[PDB]
């Protein structure tokens, strides 16, 4: 379960270059962080794991 | 028949243009591997200028 | 249609193949000045950060020739050059002035 | 001292940096999610033939 | 390897997509050559008037 916050965190933070909204920047292969946040473990999991 | 035929073309054509920006910006020489350091200091290199 | 689906034929292993060559930390970026976004691994502080960054093996180099431990953090290697020159310029004042003693 | 030098050395060369794992671990993530967005355009191009 | 298949099944799915439109344009192509006994006309501007 940590691992696997820890990983989803880090590669969200890799296609978020903070960069401005452009509205028009191209993803890397098209995913967006909502694309990984679905990869998390189930919400009882991840406050499990931080607890 | 026209309408659903057109509809699938374009389906087709936004992902294959969505593909072809995906290619262009994985290409970015920047974002590929360990090119061995450049042997010159870069000018945004102000450290090693300094 | 058959033109359109020509483009997209094996567009999961086009895409796979030049995803495999890009550096991940490459796109790191952080901003120091709000404006510039620059990968983290090109930032001064973070040459000695890790054994596989680009510019490890040159300034590995570089501390020990100025004699500066490796745990010492980056941003030290500037002061500790200006005060290997005060040194030289120390020594060279102390060997004037015995040389003229003698 | 000569000894604790050189057990230092063997120590920071040991320095076990895990980024190639962790690399693939994070390629691994991006490219499951990846797939999961292919896996959904797949479905929807399997509807259009069924048109 | 999981991409590989999925990359097949939308090489194939692509490809049904290409045999399905011509197999429908077929419907829609009309016979020239008086001779082809077979391809009875589906469409009422086919003609046959």
């Amino acid at each position: 379960g940590l691992q696997q916050c820890m990983l989803v965190s880090e590669c969200s933070r890799l296609l978020t270059a903070d960069s401005v909204p452009p509205s028009d920047s191209t993803s890397i292969l098209g995913l967006d962080k909502q694309d990984l946040l679905d990869l998390l473990p189930p919400n009882m999991l991840v406050l499990w794991v931080r607890d | 028949v026209y309408r659903e035929l057109g509809s699938i073309v374009q389906e087709l054509k936004e992902s294959g243009d969505k593909l072809e920006e995906r290619l262009t910006m994985l290409s970015d020489v920047n974002l590929l591997s360990a090119s061995k350091p450049r042997s010159n200091i870069d000018s945004k290199d102000l450290t090693s200028h300094r | 249609i058959i033109q359109e689906s020509q483009r997209l034929q094996d567009s999961i292993q086009k895409e796979v193949k030049h995803f495999s060559a890009i550096c991940l930390p490459a796109l790191l970026k952080v901003s120091t000045d709000g404006f510039n976004l620059l990968p983290s691994r090109e930032l001064s502080i973070n040459r000695m950060s890790n054994t596989h960054a680009p510019y490890y093996g040159i300034f590995k180099g570089i501390y020990e020739s100025v004699r500066l431990p490796l745990y010492k953090a980056p941003e030290s290697v500037l002061s500790h050059v200006a005060d290997m020159k005060k040194q030289l310029f120390f020594l060279r004042s102390q060997l004037s002035s015995r040389s003229e003693a003698i | 001292q000569e000894q604790i030098q050189t057990a230092e050395r063997e120590i920071v060369g040991q320095d076990l940096n895990c980024e190639r794992a962790q690399d693939l671990c994070r390629r691994s993530l991006l490219l499951r999610a990846f797939n999961k967005k292919r896996e959904e355009e797949c479905e929807a191009l399997c509807q259009s033939n069924k048109k | 390897h999981l991409l590989r298949v999925t990359n097949k099944k939308l090489n194939h799915e692509l490809q049904s997509i290409v045999n399905g439109v011509q197999t429908l344009m077929s419907f829609f192509s009309t016979p020239e050559t008086a001779c082809e006994l077979s391809s009875q006309p589906i469409f009422l501007s086919q003609l046959l008037l």
